[PDB]
């Protein structure tokens, strides 16, 4: 196929190239450490005020989304611009978790494009929002028997409220021609009234925390990157190695090495990998490629003998009539100690000869 | 649409004891905020079962105008609101209902 | 709380070759190697600043041009960290590094600085280094890095949003303050900050009197520049950086 | 509404393949079992337009 011919004269031919075949993945990630902080967002005990709905900047950290996963009374999960699923690859600049408690008919506000009490006067989100939206229950913390009066919201305001916008102002609402003065009555009434939450309410009216998260992206470089599995280490096999998004495929072999502690990658005098620090454990392995070799067809001609010998030029007989010499393995011929003239090169003093194959 | 959870968790469908005395006539209540009791000392009748139909029955109209304003909360005269229980009433004592259940 | 206390008086010294930091993270070892970046150059003039604090403004804000190399013999306690960013008001990001005996906290926020910023130990108040600090974006603290005759040298850049700082301590037996030979800096945080930065500060520490309001004192700290140079780093076998030449000072390192 | 597409697939189609097979996908760890709830959705949504 090679020589494209039916008929090969006598000689050694340089024919294929031998690969040893990665075996294994070994994606030995950064060490996951410093997760975000979902746990002072999601379980504090108090919650904030729609009317000051709290927000939280979240940066410089790993951002898990399994334990979001994890907890079972969430009534809504509804994700927008993102799907749920590439949550923990896809990563963003910056992540905002804005936590408030409203009554659960005003839930399905809380969405691009809607509109009541919440969306207008208390939190309103853009139309090209990319985030997501987490409500659950809140019987158990947010419900007394003689009644919660510790959460607001607004009722009444002059205008609709921009998106990520927040309203802390306690002005009389004047909604007639005479001026309010700052005292209530008639058409002057207070816009923050009080969520009763009572533990005896309709499922419509029971409290639910709700958080939004809001990921932006901006020129910075994003900082926000949820962590990558790593996985075990295997050493001494041909393994595709991904070292903190370092890739390559080889051996990791022990090394005798001493790296400073601020070093994590080698080189080469040529410029070429050939150590690495693992991020997990601190230790230093020799990386080497797995082995390759030229294969090369050694025959006699087709009008003598259809018998041929293989020599794996470079390999080592261990990691592919097997002997081995200077030159590589040498498979399908015999070494006979006589010495005769030279019939077939093999290289480092070996020849090759037909009378089955010897090399000598 | 069924009832709700705070439904079967609040209503009293049993007298009590000879201990807590409280009123034995039938009556739906409405307390606000989407709750909705029964207060009814059931007996183990075909009555108190027409009964208890009747006083759903008030309290199914009682949810269905849940998301009115609270001044229009009611009836539309004061005919409707004890004619939607009656009819259950109605439906429930046919024979063939109770070959039914 | 903003008062002018530090005088500053400067001179001119050479830099021999001082100021060589490690390119990046990767080990060599025996080799030699040329790399393209931001060095202090060999030989070059050296600003020295003696600020003296006495018990008017006479403390400018220096240019941070595309960085700087900090040098200093003095103790790890008078010298206690730095100021960057463009306008030092607040309405610019800023980022200010305060060491103490126990940690360091480098922090970006929009700091409306003083003119002439100190910290005052009485504990220590930043109330002389800035007046507020709003819409704060950064903060690290961690393990600091003026710990205790010794050299302490500092390089200082802002490349494509991160700000890397190097470092090194050596100890100089008495005599000339910049000593010849080679240390070169090991990398000591890439921080990502994002931020323009132009000018920069010294911070220094003033104590209180208890009897003229502060101590009086004195601090000497050298401060050059560096430009996009080649240099050709020696790695020896255990991969330290043990001699450079800089490609462009002379005919004869050019040739090397 | 009579125009839906596939929002979620386990894997991305060939060329020129036609994927018509109304089954749940699973989103999350616990599996669905082919009935709707909480994390398990339906792959096709209908457009909005308006
Ligand atoms: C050195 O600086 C650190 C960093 O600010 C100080 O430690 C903080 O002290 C405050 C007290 O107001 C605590 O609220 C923080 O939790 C501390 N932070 C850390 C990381 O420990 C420390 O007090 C300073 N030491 C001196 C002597 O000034
Ligand atoms: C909240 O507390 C529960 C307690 O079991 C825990 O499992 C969970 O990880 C915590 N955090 C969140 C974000 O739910
Ligand atoms: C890396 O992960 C291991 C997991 O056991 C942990 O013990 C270790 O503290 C982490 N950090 C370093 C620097 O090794
Ligand atoms: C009412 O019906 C719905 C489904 O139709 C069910 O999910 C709910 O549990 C039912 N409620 C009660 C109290 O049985
Ligand atoms: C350093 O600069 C000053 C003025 O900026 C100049 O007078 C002096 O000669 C310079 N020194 C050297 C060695 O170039
Ligand atoms: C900076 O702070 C001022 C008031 O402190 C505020 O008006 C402005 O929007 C803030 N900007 C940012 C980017 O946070
Ligand atoms: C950084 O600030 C300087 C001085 O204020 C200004 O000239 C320069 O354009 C700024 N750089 C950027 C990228 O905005
Ligand atoms: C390098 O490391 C070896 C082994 O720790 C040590 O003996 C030697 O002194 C070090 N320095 C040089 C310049 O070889």
């Amino acid at each position: 196929c090679t020589l494209k011919s039916f008929t090969v004269e006598k000689g050694i031919y340089q024919t294929s190239n031998f690969r040893v075949q990665p075996t294994e993945s070994i994606v030995r990630f950064p060490n996951i450490t410093n997760l975000c902080p979902f746990d002072e967002v999601f379980n504090a005990t108090r919650f904030a005020s729609v009317y000051a709905w709290n927000r939280k900047r979240i940066s410089n950290c790993v951002a898990d989304y399994s334990v979001l996963y994890n907890f079972a009374p969430f009534f809504a999960f509804k994700c927008y611009g993102v799907s749920p699923t590439k949550l923990n690859d896809l990563c963003f600049t910056n992540v905002y978790a804005d936590s408030f408690v409203i009554r659960g008919n005003e839930v399905s506000q809380i969405a691009p494009g809607q509109t009541g009490n919440i969306a207008d006067y208390n939190y309103k989100l853009p139309d090209d929002f990319t985030g997501c939206v987490i409500a659950w229950n809140s019987n158990k913390l947010d419900s007394k028997v003689g009644g919660n009066y510790n959460y607001l919201y607004r009722l009444f305001r002059k205008s609709n409220l921009k998106p990520f916008e927040r309203d802390i102002s306690t002005e009389i609402y004047q909604a007639g021609n005479k001026p309010c003065n700052g005292v209530a009555g008639f058409n002057c009434y207070f816009p923050l009234r009080s969520y009763g939450f009572r533990p005896t309410y309709g499922v419509g009216h029971q409290p639910y925390r709700v958080v939004v998260l809001s990921f932006e992206l901006l020129h910075a470089p994003a900082t926000v990157c949820g962590p990558k599995k790593s996985t075990n280490l295997v050493k001494n096999k041909c393994v595709n190695f991904n070292f903190n998004g370092l890739t390559g495929t080889g051996v990791l072999t022990e090394s005798n090495k001493k790296f400073l502690p601020f070093q994590q990658f080698g080189r080469d005098i040529a410029d070429t990998t050939d150590a690495v620090r693992d991020p997990q454990t601190l230790e230093i392995l020799d990386i080497t490629p797995c082995s390759f070799g030229g294969v090369s067809v050694i025959t006699p001609g087709t009008n003598t003998s259809n018998q041929v010998a293989v020599l794996y030029q470079g390999v080592n007989c261990t990691e592919v009539n097997v002997f081995q010499t200077r030159a590589g393995c040498l498979i399908g011929a015999e070494y006979v100690n006589n010495s005769y003239e030279c019939d077939i090169p093999i290289g480092a003093g070996i020849c090759a000869s037909y009378q089955s194959i010897i090399a000598y | 649409p069924n009832m709700t959870q705070g439904f079967w968790e609040n209503s009293m469908l049993t007298d009590p004891g000879n201990v807590q005395k409280a009123v034995c006539h039938p009556t739906a209540w409405d307390l606000g905020k989407g709750d909705f009791r029964i207060l009814m000392c059931t007996k183990v009748t075909m009555d108190d079962f027409l009964t208890a139909h009747h006083e759903m029955g008030h309290i199914q109209y009682d949810m269905a105008y849940a998301a009115q304003p609270f001044l229009l909360r009611n009836g539309a005269n004061e005919g409707f609101h004890e004619a939607v229980g009656e009819i259950m009433s109605l439906s429930a004592a046919t024979p063939k209902h109770l070959k039914s259940i | 709380q903003c008062v002018n206390l530090i005088t500053r008086t400067q001179s001119y010294t050479n830099s021999f070759t001082r100021g060589v930091y490690y390119p990046d993270k990767v080990f060599r070892s025996s080799v030699l190697h040329s790399t393209q970046d931001l060095f202090l150059p060999f030989f070059s003039n050296v600003t020295w600043f003696h600020a003296i604090h006495v018990s008017r403004f006479d403390n400018p804000v220096l240019p941070f041009n595309d960085g700087v190399y900090f040098a200093s013999t003095e103790k790890s306690n008078i010298i206690r960290g730095w100021i960057f960013g463009t306008t030092l008001d607040s309405k610019t990001q800023s980022l200010l590094i305060v060491n103490n005996a126990t940690n360091v906290v480098i922090k970006v926020c929009e700091f409306q600085f003083c003119n002439d910023p100190f910290l005052d130990v009485y504990m220590e108040s930043e109330f002389r280094v800035y007046s507020s600090a709003n819409n704060c974006t950064f903060e690290y603290v961690s393990q600091p890095f003026l710990m205790d005759k010794n050299l302490r040298e500092f390089v200082f850049k802002n490349i494509d949003g991160y700000f890397k700082i190097y470092s090194k301590h050596t100890p100089i037996n008495l005599g000339r303050d910049l000593p010849q030979g080679f240390s070169a800096l090991e990398p000591l945080v890439d921080l990502p900050i994002g931020i323009n930065i132009t000018r920069f500060q010294t911070l220094l520490a003033l104590h209180r009197s208890y009897l003229s309001g502060w101590t009086a004192g004195a601090a000497a700290y050298y401060v050059g520049y560096l430009q996009p140079r080649t240099f050709l780093l020696k790695y020896n076998e255990n991969g330290t950086i043990t001699d450079a030449v800089d490609c462009a000072l002379d005919p004869l390192s050019e040739t090397k």
